[PDB]
DNA sequence: CCCCCCCCCCACCCCCCCCCCCCCCCCCCCCCC
DNA sequence: GGGGGGGGGGGGGGGGGGGGGTTTGGGGGGGGGG
């Protein structure tokens, strides 16, 4: 269902010593050695959430790599209250 | 018939209580009698020797407030009341009496 | 820092940071009813490079050859990884409190 | 709904596509049909923003940036095409786009106001819209040292040179939207941040007031860099020769320009009145005094040392407070013990107009530097030299008509302009024995007296505070001016009888108001009583009557509740309240008005070592008047320990005691 | 008719006990603690008739430094501070507060009676401390 | 419409101390001369830095503490070390000030 | 003198808090004396 | 022309709801036995 581009020979080079505030949000290309590996766990990739109150559910959100997803307040009744993810429409990817 | 319910009251300078006995005849009391100004004295003491006892008998009379605020709420009470006033021209009433 | 409203659009900017992560208190816009719900923007918002960096007291200065005493010293900016370990530093700067954030 | 909005967000995106670009065979190069969508584009302009009241293609076009990116560079391009042309002399055509440029920038700079009548979406768009301008000015004052001021400049002399009958009214039209422009760049300032007040407020106020986008600093908006880029660009001669040459469809946009230019800078700035070394080494003993003062006030030990304190009362009762100074000070305890009280007294609260010295506060200063100090305070004098008297005649017989219909904004601007220049000249005059009285003569002439007497009566009729405030500021240099005069001499006999009756209560009636209002509203009242008190004297219809309209309880209010600011007071202002007080108290003798505690509270606090300056030739002034003060009242205390009571009160408005509390027999 | 700045919880007047320091802290001489205690034979008029903690003040001055070191013994030697130091033993933190107020009040009363050269301005900036020693038994 | 409260900055108050160091230390920084070994064609040395800043596109200035220890009686250098954290954004804007007149490309990251 | 051992060091209720609502007080404006 | 009463705004109190609060392995240093 999906294509990735890879951007494959890239110019510019960092040393994780090198990288800065300035290369922040940037493309780079680093190298170094993979030092420590962790599993291939599933996480999630698009997201449909259900508010406990009101008609629960909430459109699909996009999962990225750094926090978890915030819902500040319910866009159904405009308010706070629990929130849950759907069962039905929610779909992995592989992470590690 | 009914069971109570709960209300916060709240207190305020009423005029009676300015007029109580630790009111303004505190201050005919003592007044004169605490407060000292002098040539021997330089204007800020002489200042403070006033405050001291007009903050000191404020405290007493009503703790509450700050001395700045019990003396706006005091002129304010001053402008209006009809009591205080019937007692203060007494006060310059008994002095043309004299 | 800069911020834009969950509930309306608007954006803060230039946000000055304390010891915290310091979000708006009050949304700019009338209209809007919001005190403290925010995204931040990455893109417009400004970094500094920062790097702590701890130092001990120097080895021919310890009064007997006892345990040195320690502080805590911050660099920012082009003075970041200048220092190293081991190294013996001359510093200038602010002698700075720091509270429990 | 706001698929209109992003609809008219891409219309305008491809629009700004159309206006031009760089080209890379770098300089900016004009679009095919450049002038049609310039046309367009302005167009978007009336057709919605105007027409439906919205704003909406003001942000848009500031989203696509169009104003920095593609019009300023079309007027700079155009401007040197011109400017070498000129040297070495298809311009009939380019002529039109960097005039519909030049109508564009006058668009989009062009000042925003909030009311009532504004739309919901005008008023929700305020903030954002007012940052985008603040760009726009920066890089109009900016960009190549701001040649696009030239480029407006050599559209206006582009019609200067017919005659005064051919310009055209699309020639006289292009004239004052040129002086529109220049208005515009200098009347662009950060706005205020406006809240909602339905919901309360946390347990922190507003975490900072700062409304700039992150690439303006205000030094870039200061106005440093418009007098740089106004000489760097000569409007300033611009100006001069075209006020020069005044001999009126402009008149009003030329008076505006030079109120924009006063309406926040002091007139003492432009007068000195190691030398910055000198004046910080200064500065700093005198914080050192506070220093010192605060050390006093400071425990000699660690906050957790704290013995207690017991204050038994002359009565069998004690307090306690912590305080290790306040131990061995019973001063400190006391206030202490009064600080310390969690209860206040709640206090009640208290716009189509710019900041200025009408709202700003009493001691904010613009720091020149000092060739930028040059070139100002020369400018405004060669105007002063030249165009003042014509100008303000031509506008003030203007404004003699349609005063029923001067907007409020127009009212007070002008009145500014009267009473800054005024100023400043009557202040050149007084170090410079080369300046003269007389190159201001056109303020006294009687219907400038007439029209302002007119506007601050009907402002105070109306109750209009903002141009009373204003009209009472012009009242002030009028008569400060008048006094110049009476020394210096017919004139003068005439205003001091044309402001007899009616006009005398109204000027004892701010005064009575003033108290109610706030800071530099006060202030401009005690300024004016003291010119008008001094006047009177100079003069001396009868004195001891009118000034009996002034000795009454709530000027003595105003008066109290202005002093109440001393710490932020300047000298001469304390000076002033001491003088007005010398005359009620030591010359008038109505000295029962004044045996009041709240301006005992006030004396002690002033004359506290945490009060004023120990140096201050006010303190001077103060401490005589607190000697022979509590020296009277200690008098009237022995001869009438009724006293006690009475001060803590109004006085006694029932004549009957009242006379023998006034007096004691 | 006045208020009273008492020690909380021990009816003590500061003020009085403020007069019964400053006359200890000046016209105390050294011979008062050789009567105090033993070696009462070893008396020396060229050390102990110094006004002693007048010359510690002035030396103190001089050097411009903020402590001043008193062995508690030497209260109970002159007459007019035997109670206080019963007083500083039993309310310590008051009675400090006291004794380095009074300190400062000292330094200014002996360069304004000198009318002296010396700062003012530095005497009012310094903060000043008693330190108090050989208390009692350990 | 929406009830609501307009917030000022004009009546804010500005340290006349910390303008004032401003002032002095942005006068020092645009001329303060010296030269060595040489004719008396001073160097004037911290504006040539901000040019040989712009020249390299640094964002970084160093200053010598004892050239503003001579300055103008020391009273700026014994401000700037007693109370630095006090006075460092009045000298960042006086820099600001300073680099807009004789470098303004380096106002941005350009 | 050299190698091995072994020792060290390290990875459900109650309180505080915040939000919401209602009442009371204080000021301003208008009318009455 | 001043004081009372009516009406509206603003602040403070009180209640209600919610969330938070030791074993095993490895390397290196240090000491003891062949
Ligand atoms: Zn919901
Ligand atoms: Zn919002």
């Amino acid at each position: 269902s999906e294509i990735h581009v890879r951007i494959s020979d890239f110019p510019t080079i960092y040393s994780l010593r090198e990288l800065r505030e300035s290369n922040l949000s940037s493309l780079v290309r680093v190298t170094g050695v993979v030092t420590r590996r962790t599993g291939v766990f599933p996480q999630l990739k698009y997201v449909k959430f259900n508010c406990l109150k009101c008609g629960s559910i909430l459109g699909p959100f996009f999962q990225d790599s750094n926090e978890e997803i915030r819902i500040s307040f319910c866009t159904n009744c405009k308010s706070k209250g629990p929130f849950r993810v759907n069962g039905e429409k929610t779909v992995y990817r592989n992470y590690q | 018939a009914i069971t109570a319910r709960k209300r916060r009251p709240q207190v305020k300078l009423t005029a009676e209580k300015l007029l109580s006995d630790k009111g303004l005849p505190y201050v005919l009391k003592n007044a004169h009698k605490r407060i000292r100004i002098s040539s021997k004295k330089n204007s800020y003491d002489n200042l403070s020797n006033i405050i001291q006892f007009y903050q000191l008998w404020a405290h007493e009379l009503f703790p509450k407030a700050k001395f700045k605020d019990f003396m706006k709420i005091c002129q304010t009470v001053g402008k209006t009341d009809p009591v205080l006033r019937e007692y203060r021209v007494s006060l310059f009433r008994d002095e043309m009496g004299m | 820092a800069s911020f834009t409203c969950d509930m309306c659009r608007a954006i803060v900017d230039n946000v000055e940071q304390s010891f915290k992560y310091t979000e708006p208190t009050f949304c700019p816009n009338p209209s809007c009813e919001n005190r403290a719900f925010w995204t931040l923007n990455v893109t417009r918002s400004r970094f500094l490079d920062w790097q702590k960096v701890r130092i001990q007291e120097n080895a021919n200065e310890i009064p007997t050859g006892s345990m040195p005493r320690t502080l805590d010293v911050i660099l920012r900016g082009d003075s970041v990884e200048r220092a190293k370990p081991g190294d013996r530093c001359k510093f200038t700067g602010v002698e700075i409190v720091v509270p429990d954030v | 709904a706001d698929f209109s909005l992003t609809v008219l967000r891409a219309r305008i995106a491809l629009l700004a596509t159309a206006i031009g670009g760089p080209d890379y065979t770098p300089p900016y190069k004009l679009g095919d049909d450049c002038l049609a969508c310039l046309k367009d584009l302005k167009r978007w302009f009336k057709l919605v923003d105007d027409q439906q009241k919205r704003w909406d293609v003001a942000m848009a076009v500031a989203e696509y940036r169009i104003l920095t990116d593609d019009l300023l560079p079309i007027l700079i391009d155009w401007e040197n095409k011109c400017s070498l042309a000129a040297k070495l002399a298809n311009k009939a055509y380019y002529d039109k786009i960097a005039l519909n440029c030049l109508q564009l920038l006058v668009l989009m700079t062009w000042p925003l106001i909030v009311t009532e009548q504004s739309s919901s979406n005008q008023i929700t768009l305020y903030g954002e819209l007012k940052k985008h301008q603040l760009v726009y000015k920066k890089t109009i004052l900016s960009m190549e040292s701001g040649k696009v001021l030239r480029a407006a400049i050599r559209l206006a002399l582009d019609v200067i040179k017919i005659d005064r009958l051919s310009r055209t009214p699309r020639d006289n039209m292009v004239l004052k939207l040129v002086l529109n422009f220049f208005r515009n760049v200098i009347a662009i300032e950060p706005g205020e941040f406006t809240i909602n007040t339905k919901k309360s407020m946390p347990k922190k106020g507003i975490t900072s007031i700062d409304t700039l986008p992150p690439n303006v600093s205000m030094d870039d908006i200061s106005l440093n860099t418009v007098i740089s880029s106004f000489h760097k660009n000569k409007v300033f001669g611009f100006l001069l020769t075209l006020t020069s040459s005044l001999s009126d469809f402009i008149n009003i946009p030329l008076l505006e320009i030079m109120f924009y230019f006063t309406k926040d800078v002091n007139q003492e700035l432009l007068f000195p009145r190691t030398s910055a070394g000198f004046e910080l080494s200064k500065l700093l003993q005198k914080e050192h005094q506070m220093r010192k003062n605060v050390i006093k006030h400071t425990s000699a030990r660690h906050s957790r040392f704290g013995g207690l304190l017991s204050i038994q009362t002359p009565d069998k009762t004690r307090l306690t407070v912590s305080g290790s100074q306040a131990l061995v000070d019973e001063k400190i305890a006391l206030q202490k013990l009064d600080d310390s009280k969690k209860w206040n007294k709640r206090i009640i609260k208290k716009e189509g107009l710019p900041n200025s010295l009408l709202n700003s506060q009493t001691g904010k200063a613009i720091f020149f530097t000092e060739s930028n100090g040059k070139h100002f305070k020369e400018f405004i004098n060669n105007f002063i030299d030249s165009g003042f008297n014509i100008l303000l005649h031509s506008v003030t017989n203007y404004f003699t008509t349609e005063q029923d219909r001067m907007v409020t904004l127009e009212q007070v601007e002008y009145l500014l302009f009267f009473a800054w220049f005024v100023k400043y000249q009557l202040l050149r005059s007084k170090i410079d024995n080369s300046a003269d009285i007389k190159q201001v003569s056109e303020a006294l002439k009687e219907v400038t007296f007439i029209l302002v007497s007119s506007l601050l009566r009907s402002a105070y009729d109306l109750k209009n505070w903002t141009v009373t405030h204003a009209g009472m500021i012009a009242f002030n240099e009028l008569l400060n001016l008048v006094s110049r005069t009476k020394a210096a001499q017919d004139i003068e006999f005439i205003v001091s009888r044309l402001f007899s009756d009616e006009r005398i209560q109204l000027l004892s009636n701010l005064p009575k108001i003033g108290s109610k209002y706030s800071l530099q509203f006060m202030k401009s009242c005690i300024e004016l009583t003291h010119s008008v008190l001094k006047v009177l004297e100079q003069y001396s219809v009868n004195f001891q009557k009118v000034q009996a309209n002034y000795m009454t309880e709530p000027v003595i209010e105003t008066y109290i509740n202005f002093l109440e600011r001393f710490r932020e007071l300047e000298d001469d202002s304390i000076k002033k309240v001491f003088s007005f007080f010398h005359r009620v108290f030591v010359q008038a003798k109505e000295q029962a008005l004044l045996f009041r505690f709240d301006l005992i509270i006030l004396l002690r606090e002033m004359l506290s070592p945490d009060g004023l300056d120990r140096m201050s030739r006010s303190r001077k002034y103060v401490s005589q008047f607190s000697d022979y003060f509590l020296a009277r009242l200690k008098k009237r205390l022995k001869k009438s320990p009724a006293w006690f009571v009475g001060l803590l009160f109004p006085p006694l408005h029932n004549s009957e005691v009242g006379f023998y509390q006034r007096y004691g027999e | 008719s006045e208020p009273l700045r008492i020690i909380w919880g021990t009816n003590v007047s500061i003020q009085e006990c403020t007069t019964n320091f400053r006359n200890f802290l000046m016209s105390f001489k050294y011979k008062f603690r050789k009567i105090l205690d033993e070696r009462e034979e070893f008396i020396n008029n060229t050390t102990d008739e110094e006004l002693y903690y007048i010359k510690q003040l002035n030396e103190m001055r001089e050097l411009g430094t903020s402590n001043l070191n008193l062995d508690a013994r030497n209260l109970l030697a002159y007459k007019q501070t035997e109670d206080l130091y019963h007083q500083l033993l039993n309310y310590p933190q008051e009675v400090i507060s006291i004794m380095d107020q009074t300190i400062k009040d000292c330094m200014v009363s002996l360069i304004v009676d000198n009318n002296l050269d010396y700062d003012l301005d530095e005497i009012e900036t310094k903060f000043y401390k008693v330190r108090p020693y050989n208390v009692g038994s350990c | 419409s929406f009830k609501s409260r307009a917030l000022n900055h004009v009546k804010k108050v500005d340290d006349v101390t910390g303008e004032k160091v401003r002032e002095a230390f942005e006068q020092f920084l645009e001329d303060f001369s010296v030269q060595s070994t040489d004719t008396g064609e001073v160097e004037k040395v911290y504006r040539a830095q901000i040019e040989f800043m712009k020249i390299y596109d640094l964002n970084t200035i160093y200053i010598d503490y004892q050239h503003l220890s001579m300055r103008e009686n020391g009273a700026l250098a014994m401000a700037i070390s007693e109370q630095y954290y006090r006075f460092l954004p009045f000298l960042q804007k006086g820099l600001r000030r300073v680099v807009r007149k004789y470098a303004p490309e380096l106002l941005n990251t350009s």
